[PDB]
């Protein structure tokens, strides 16, 4: 989901 | 200064329009090339409120000429006063609105009205100090209607802190082209709500009925409709165009007539009622020309003034007659019926005098009410609208624009939420 | 979605 | 002046060119014996019309022409005809035996006893020229003389002429019309010896304007003079920017220039619009923007093939009569955004417009309207290989089976000339391939 | 009034989404919401449109758009030339956008409007995908980034 | 004195060229046999600018005629001043250029070159202080472009003291003759970079849309598009030709104009636009012919003035006006889009006036700028130039005349570093 997502990029971070 | 813009759209608005262009420019003494004629200073004193000035001392009127179809504009051009008006005024569609609201505000009107605003931008801009805008346009058809209140809210965008008069043509089924008329009618009557600061009601039922059983015209025209409408608009507008003791502008009166900013609807009426080419030989006497203007059968509005209370009156009276007989007549109106006037607004009856008559008339008499009788107008198209709705009659028209039954049921219940605060404030 | 599938590729890319 | 010479070879290029100098005498006023009674100027007028004609000291207009055939029969009809008195005597070169459909005998056997005749009566019209452009050659690919002596008698004005422009029109066979089995060969080995030393070919698919007379003349069996009629309406567009005062291809190195990118492909597909019925005369007349839409419809065009399977290179849109220059653009306009028209990449997708306002003449009790105005769009596309594949296909069958050969063979051609030929044929197709 | 709805929330999903990717202005973050355009809110529209233009092409933007919008002039300005930049995209990219009509920009509100502006927005992020494909789940992803 | 030597150059620079003799012959009241018949002194006192005096009070033209075919001047000859020319001044080829600029520049226009030189020399020697040259040309024909540039690289060799000023016509996909005009303007934008102090962007595209869109013509025709150039060559030269508060110069305009060497393309514009044989009934005010000029609907250069800057601006106002009045709306122009001026020049516009107004007009304003905007008109020549170039389309009518590649491939870079160069004074 867009919500997996915009979690997974706070962890690349 | 102080400038008016003027604007007439659709079918109509243009010929009412066209009338009121006619009559006031002979008021002034303009003829059909733009050129002055007249014998009286005080005829140019305040011409700059309709005209500007053109090369050569020519008046040109600062009207805006707006519809969806060439053919009612042709026939302007084509008339006795067609080539006084800017040509790059004119500003038409080829599609036409078919006297649906929804083809005049959301899709035929919505193409055409950013052209119309660039004219609206170029004469106020040419203005030293622009008072505000003047829409004539009916209620009951398409462009008109619905390209004339999206006109007025995108003006109100553009110059929101300028004043919005409108002559509303207000449709009846005793007048009636289509039978969609009462959705047309509700549906703009919500936008003049919010969007208008003076709305003069002008009841196409009042005018057949002062045609046909006062005027004793057997078969009345628009033709003749447009006369009396013609001379109500001069009436009006006369403490704007002549010098008098009001220096009045359209936020003056707006002021003094407007006391709540919904209840802004007027009844307009005149005094001696005449029909196009008759002549009366005998003028009126003051007192003749009061009991006249404020009797319901010379109300331009099909309501009875004894079925609400006044709220605030303007009276304006045309030609060289006694100041002070003007005064003691309306006071007797006042302190003879002074029940039909709200006594929590004192002085609520004010009265201009002008030297200069209407044409025809050695005097004349100009009534504005605001009455809380004009829910009586609504209150008919409500019933008339509702009839249909409930069956959802011909709203396919409206939906095969892109219109919801919603914003139905939100222009009726507006328009209801409109005639129960008159009701409030006539109790 | 091809908003999911954008969002994939950007986060492949990012990885 | 910039004076051109016109070569009528063999049958075919003879009744085109008999076809065209009626028409462009009625174009320019002049009468069959050459007399011009309009021309008040004893002296230099309209000095345009002088690249196709000469004065003669006795006020008589002789066309700039050279008609051959090696048959007689052609030629006496020119001889005894409505223009007899047009063209001089040394003008008309006959022989006595033909090539009988065969380009070996037009090359190798009798065109080589007429070729020094023919080079000495153009290179005396050549003399009288002051500014000699080039040379417009009129001949067929099928017939043996149109084929085999058109490709000597180019490679020859090649060598005396060099720098001179070499303009052809030649007629593409076409099986309802044609009178020989051998007419592809005939077309390759022609094509091939003509391709070096041509600058620019309209091609005229004979198959193309039977069908425009059918359907367009109402004309149930049209004639070659049906379809000559129509072919000298078309050249006549064509030559029309060096006959008279105009603004666009007022010289032949302008045709090579504005047409052919590439030296190889020189073939443009020309189109005409209106073609009407003088039945119809009377009939509303077509606007700038139908006339132009008229000439991207395949129905229209002068070679059978579909330029929607191909790209445009070149485009020119040549009118006549009443035009201007307003309506043509707003036709264009609406053209480009309602037709499919790719061009190459490399090339600006440009239309060059020509207007002459020298409305179109009709050759009177001829089967064409009188119209008001006339184009001609000359377009250099890829589709035109269309027409060189169904050549070659034709070519191969017989050819993998060595038919006819003999006959080719035994006025002393190598078999081997076949196999150059349509080799240098298939690396013409791929060129065309390769821009497309 | 249900697929409004529906479609509404998938249009805000999607701008969700680009965010992700592409921040949103400050100005357009306040004004993102799933019900953004079930009513006529003009004011979303031109920062919505500015949002997306930007990430098309920020210089054909730059070219054909003046901006911030001060004026109504300019905003009148900025309508206008909405509609014919998406004219002109739709023929460019061959969309099929039926009834590119003023009244997309007058009125920007409805379901009309609202399928509208998916298709635009899913347009712009098939552009973002082809270029993103040239360049080159998600718990799994994180869990080997960490 | 103050002589000009003009020259015109292949077909539409003969017919330009002849258009703006016809209409400066009328505003010097010079007829086509070379007579004066005026009736203001103001019409002689700088006569000799453009003008021989000849035996018998007679003006002739200090025009040089050029083509490499003899069609167009014969046009000329038999036109209605066709017999005010030297006949001397006539020079003429016999082959033509064909549309291309290597014929113009390398072959053709380089046999005929020392005899047009011969002319302009023997024009020069009659002049008492010679201040420049002005050519009209077009950029996408073989002659005007290639035999053109040719003459301004020679004409700068001889006299490079010298101003050479040109009127450039740039080719048009939608006024096109032929395919390779991209080839035969980018090798002549090249030229004139280097070779000219001023040259003036005439757009076929803008002539075209100003005709169509805004003149109403169906149908425009060379013949209109060349009354619009005619006027604004008019204009632009009406400084030099008549006494005002600036007594101008060709140096002075450059030095004025011209802030870098390179950057010397001006988009001219016109105000009120006409169409030929339309009589305009009404004259404009100083704000409409201010709001019209600087309006890109009236720019001859199809470039959007707000996708740059001005880094200079000339405005040339004719006939009878308020010079207040002028200043004040330059001013309001100016304070109001000020962004659109570069600020490191400062007071970069400026403003003359001339009595006399043009024929058929009471008042008309020329505009001159030199915008960034111009890389537009470049960038769109650029586009279509490698388009064709990529695949060396073409390219055989030029190599077959002995030119390179290489001569291409310097012609685009140079284009490209002007686009690049104007792109950093934006910035």
């Amino acid at each position: 989901s867009v919500a997996d997502y915009a979690e997974l990029f706070k962890t690349l971070e | 200064m102080r400038e008016i813009v003027h604007i007439q759209a659709g079918q109509c608005g243009n010929q009412i329009g066209a009338k009121f262009w006619e009559v006031i420019s002979d008021e002034h003494g303009i003829d059909p090339t733009g050129s002055y004629h007249g014998d009286s200073d005080l005829q140019l004193e305040r011409i700059n409120v309709y005209y500007n000035e053109a090369a050569g001392n020519k008046y040109v009127p600062r009207a805006i000429l707006v519809d969806l179809e060439p053919g009612t504009m042709d026939s302007v051009r084509s008339g006795p006063f067609g080539q006084i008006f800017r040509p790059d005024n004119f500003v038409f569609g080829q599609s036409g609105a078919g006297n649906n609201w929804a083809k005049g505000h959301y899709t035929e009107g919505a193409e055409l009205v950013d052209s119309v605003l660039d004219v609206v931008r170029k004469e106020s801009e040419s203005c030293d100090c622009l008072q505000g805008f003047q829409l004539t346009h009916s209620l009951g058809g398409g462009t008109g209607s619905g390209m004339g209140t999206l006109l007025i809210s995108k003006i109100r965008e553009e110059y929101p802190d300028r004043i919005m008069n409108t002559f509303s043509v207000v449709p009846s089924p005793k007048v009636s082209d289509t039978v969609v008329e009462p959705y047309n009618a509700t549906l703009s009557v919500h936008q003049l709500v919010e969007n208008t600061d003076e709305t003069y009601c002008i009841d196409n039922e009042a005018l057949y009925d002062i045609c046909f059983r006062t005027l004793k015209l057997t078969t009345p025209t628009y033709g003749d409709l447009n006369h009396l409408v013609s001379a109500t608009m001069s009436g009006v507008t006369t403490c704007l165009r002549f010098p008098g003791q009001l220096n009045a502008d359209l936020r003056k009166l707006a002021v003094n007539m407007v006391p709540f900013p919904r209840l802004h609807f007027f009844m307009p009426g005149f005094a001696p009622l005449t029909s196009r080419g008759s002549q009366q030989y005998r003028a009126l006497t003051v007192p003749e020309l009061t009991q006249q203007m404020f009797d319901a059968k010379n109300m331009m509005a099909a309501c009875d003034p004894r079925h609400g209370r006044y709220l605030t009156v303007a009276a304006v009276f045309r030609g060289r007659m006694s100041m002070k007989e003007v005064d003691e007549q309306m006071l007797n109106v006042q302190n003879k019926n002074s029940s039909y006037f709200v006594e929590w607004i004192p002085n609520n009856v004010k009265t201009a005098v002008c030297d200069i008559p209407p044409r025809g008339l050695k005097m004349s008499a100009t009534f504005i009410g605001n009455s809380t009788a004009i829910q009586e107008l609504f209150k008919r198209i409500s019933e008339q609208f509702t009839a249909m709705f409930r069956r959802k009659a011909f709203l396919h028209w409206y939906t095969g624009e892109g219109m919801d039954e919603m914003e139905f049921t939100e222009a009726e219940s507006n328009m209801n939420d409109l005639v129960s605060e008159y009701q409030q404030y006539q109790d | 979605d091809d908003i999911q599938y954008l969002l994939h590729l950007e986060a492949m890319r990012r990885f | 002046m910039r004076e051109c010479i016109s070569i009528h070879v063999g049958q075919a290029g003879v009744q085109i060119g008999n076809a065209c100098w009626e028409l462009y005498c009625l174009e320019h006023g002049i009468q069959p014996d050459g007399q011009m009674p309009s021309d008040k100027t004893i002296g230099g007028g309209d000095d345009s019309f002088n690249t196709f004609f000469s004065e003669t000291g006795a006020g008589k207009h002789v066309p700039r022409a050279v008609f051959v055939d090696l048959e007689p029969t052609v030629i006496d009809e020119v001889r005894t005809g409505t223009y007899r008195q047009l063209f001089h005597p040394e003008q008309l070169i006959t022989g006595k035996e033909d090539a009988a459909n065969n380009y070996a005998r037009g090359h190798y056997t009798i065109g080589k006893e007429i070729i020094d005749l023919v080079l000495d009566r153009i290179r005396k019209l050549a003399d009288q020229c002051t500014g000699l452009q080039g040379f417009s050659v009129f001949h067929s690919f099928g017939g043996g003389t149109g084929s085999g002596f058109t490709s000597l008698l180019m490679e020859r004005l090649s060598v005396d002429y060099g720098k001179k422009s070499k303009l052809e029109f030649s007629i593409y066979p076409a099986p309802q019309v044609s009178t020989a089995v051998v007419e592809p060969y005939n077309s390759i080995l022609t094509t091939h010896t003509t391709l070096e030393h041509s600058d620019c070919a309209f091609m005229v698919d004979n198959e193309a304007i039977y069908d425009i007379c059918r359907r367009n003349l109402d004309i149930e069996r049209p004639t070659y003079t049906n379809l000559n009629r129509l072919i000298g309406q078309i050249v006549s567009s064509i030559t029309a920017s060096l006959r008279f005062d105009g603004a666009l291809n007022v010289d032949l190195t302008e045709f090579q220039t504005n047409l052919v990118p590439y030296p190889r492909a020189h073939f443009p597909l020309a189109t005409y619009a209106p073609v009407i019925s003088a039945e119809k005369a009377y009939h509303e007349q077509l606007s700038v923007a139908e006339i132009t839409n008229a000439c991207f419809e395949p129905a229209n065009q002068m070679v059978k093939c579909d330029p929607r399977h191909g790209k445009y290179m070149a485009c020119c849109l040549l009118y006549r009569g009443d035009v201007v220059p307003k309506d043509v653009n707003a036709a264009i306009a609406t053209i480009k955004t309602k037709r499919t028209i790719q061009f190459v990449d490399w090339c600006p997708t440009g239309f060059k417009v020509g207007i002459n306002y020298e409305p179109p003449t009709v050759v009177p009790g001829g089967d064409l309207a009188k119209v008001q105005r006339a184009v001609c769009m000359l377009s250099n596309t890829t589709a035109i290989a269309e027409a060189w594949a169904r050549l070659d296909h034709k070519f191969d069958l017989m050819y993998a089976k060595r038919a006819f050969v003999h006959w080719y063979v035994g006025e002393g051609m190598e078999e081997g000339e076949f196999s150059e030929a349509r080799e240098d044929m298939a690396a013409l197709e791929k060129d065309y391939e390769e821009v497309g | 009034k249900a697929e409004e709805k529906e479609q509404s929330e998938k249009l805000h999903r999607k701008l969700q989404g680009l965010a992700l990717v592409h921040p949103l202005p400050d100005e357009l973050r306040k004004l993102i919401a799933w019900d953004m355009f079930l009513k006529p809110n003009q004011v979303a529209f031109v920062h919505v449109m500015h949002y997306l233009f930007r990430l098309l092409d920020p210089a054909e933007f730059k070219r054909r758009f003046f901006w911030p919008i001060t004026d109504k002039k300019s905003e009148a300005n900025f309508r206008s030339s909405t509609v014919e930049y998406l004219k002109h995209l739709n023929e460019k990219h061959q969309l099929h956008w039926a009834n590119i009509k003023s009244y997309l920009v007058v009125m920007p509100g409805g379901m009309r409007f609202i399928n509208f502006l998916l298709e635009f927005v899913g347009f712009v992020i098939q552009e973002l995908i082809k270029q993103r494909e040239k360049s080159l789940s998600a718990k799994v992803m994180a869990r080997q980034n960490a």
